């Protein structure tokens, strides 16, 4: 049983340029729990992130919430990057 | 209004002599406790995480958990097949209780191995999982036969201690678990459904409790195509929901997102789709 991570990226608040916000990345439905989740700013990893403790659903697949406080600007692209043993390549989901 | 408390454990053996462990306590979907492996102690995540238990009961529980982890590692070594074939592997334990409407407690203690059911604890015996095979039976034989109070301690923990603590938690956390948090909503354009088509997205973020009503509307007519995403967690215990609607270009005008939530007290959030002055 090896299930691949679903990645959902969303902000806590509407994207206002120059206003503080939270970028969430919810990664769920993966197994085994070994995983590399990073929030990216301009393709570079964000160190100042938080994440929930590993948890899992009734089907035993795992889920993690990541979030980082950020200030979106026009030039800055943010993303959530997940590497997993079920992935041939790191999956990168951008934020709108 | 069924409520539940789970202690979960995840541990992965990367090889025969090296394993990672992780543990937490969850009031429904709210994490209330973590575990500090490097002192073997409970992390109380909220002011109220002691949930009406004394420091003595809680430190007894900690001691219990440590004796449990010690026995677990000792036994995993002494009965590991030891061949590199069976590694890496991952065990998940979900133990706890569910309190039903009338007050009837239900205990559970389920284990998975590599994300498949391994065994559970029913009444007073370790039931191996049907779909699984001989590993399940081996572990159940060890737990049913070659142990002492292990099985009875699990019984009391999940049948008596756990509902007691669950209720203490809800009570101590009453101001948190009974709170109301007003969502905010905003509109965006989602991934284009196609040429001449728009994806209207209504984001509702920051509501708690979880029940929420979101619809795209044309006046009072609910748009049938509306899709509700998963209700996603925010940090600090609120929820997020996207309600989306694909519409023809030229049919977007007039559509609005309507949000009802217990915290809004009749005053629904209404946002009209704009996109072009
Ligand atoms: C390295 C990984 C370790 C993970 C350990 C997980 C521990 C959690 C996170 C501690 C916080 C939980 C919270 C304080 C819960 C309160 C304690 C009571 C109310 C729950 C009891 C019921 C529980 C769900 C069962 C857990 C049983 C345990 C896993 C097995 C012990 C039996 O073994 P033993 O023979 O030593 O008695
Ligand atoms: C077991 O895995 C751990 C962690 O990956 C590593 O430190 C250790 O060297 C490994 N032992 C082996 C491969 O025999
Ligand atoms: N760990 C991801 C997740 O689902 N977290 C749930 C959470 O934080 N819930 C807070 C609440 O239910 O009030
Ligand atoms: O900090 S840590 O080294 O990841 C804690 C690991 N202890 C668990 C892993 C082996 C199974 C039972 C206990
Ligand atoms: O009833 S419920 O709100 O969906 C409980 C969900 N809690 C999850 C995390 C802790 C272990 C169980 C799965
Ligand atoms: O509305 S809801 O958020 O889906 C209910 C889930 N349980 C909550 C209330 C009691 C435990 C903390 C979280
Ligand atoms: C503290 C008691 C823990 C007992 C669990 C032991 C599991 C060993 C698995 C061996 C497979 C044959
Ligand atoms: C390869 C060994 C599999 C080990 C499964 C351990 C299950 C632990 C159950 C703990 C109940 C007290």
């Amino acid at each position: 049983i090896q299930r691949t991570p679903k990645i959902q990226v969303y902000s806590r608040h509407p994207a206002e340029n120059g206003k503080s916000n939270f970028l969430n990345c919810y990664v769920s439905g993966f197994h085994p729990s070994d995983i590399e989740v990073d929030l990216l700013k301009n393709g570079e990893r964000i160190e100042k992130v938080e994440h929930s403790d590993l948890s899992f659903s009734k089907d035993w697949s795992f889920y993690l919430l990541y979030y980082t406080e950020f200030t979106p600007t026009e030039k800055d692209e943010y993303a959530c990057r997940v590497n997993h043993v079920t992935l041939s390549q790191p999956k990168i989901v951008k934020w709108d | 209004e069924h409520v539940s408390f789970h202690v979960i454990q995840i541990f992965s053996f990367v090889n025969q002599s090296w394993a990672r462990g992780q543990g937490s306590g969850w009031l429904d979907e709210l994490q209330t406790h973590g575990w500090d492996s490097e002192s073997g102690t409970i992390i109380f995540l909220h002011q109220w995480s002691k949930g009406q238990f004394s420091n003595e009961e809680l430190s007894d529980l900690e001691l219990l958990f440590r004796f449990y982890l010690f026995g677990l590692t000792r036994e995993i070594q002494d009965h590991a097949s030891q061949d590199y074939s069976k590694y890496p592997f991952e065990v998940q334990v979900k133990a706890g209780c569910e309190l039903h409407s009338g007050g009837s407690p239900e205990g559970f203690f389920q284990v998975a191995f590599n994300g498949l059911d391994l065994l559970s604890f029913q009444q007073t015996t370790w039931v191996p999982s049907p779909g699984c095979g001989s590993l399940a039976q081996s572990v159940c034989h060890l737990l049913n036969h070659q142990y002492e109070g292990v099985t009875e301690t699990v019984y009391n923990l999940i049948r008596s201690t756990c509902p007691r603590f669950l209720l203490g938690l809800l009570d101590a956390g009453k101001m948190y678990v009974h709170r109301q948090v007003r969502p905010e909503a905003w509109l965006s354009s989602g991934p284009s459904p196609g040429p001449g088509r728009l994806q209207l997205v209504c984001h509702v973020s920051g509501f708690y409790p979880k029940p929420v009503w979101v619809m795209w509307m044309r006046g009072e007519q609910e748009q049938q195509g509306t899709q509700l995403g998963d209700i996603l967690p925010n940090a600090n215990g609120t929820w997020y929901l996207r309600a989306t609607l694909d519409v023809a270009d030229g049919e977007a005008a007039g559509l609005s997102c309507r949000v009802k939530h217990s915290s809004l007290e009749g005053q629904d959030i209404i946002l009209y789709w704009r996109g072009s002055l």
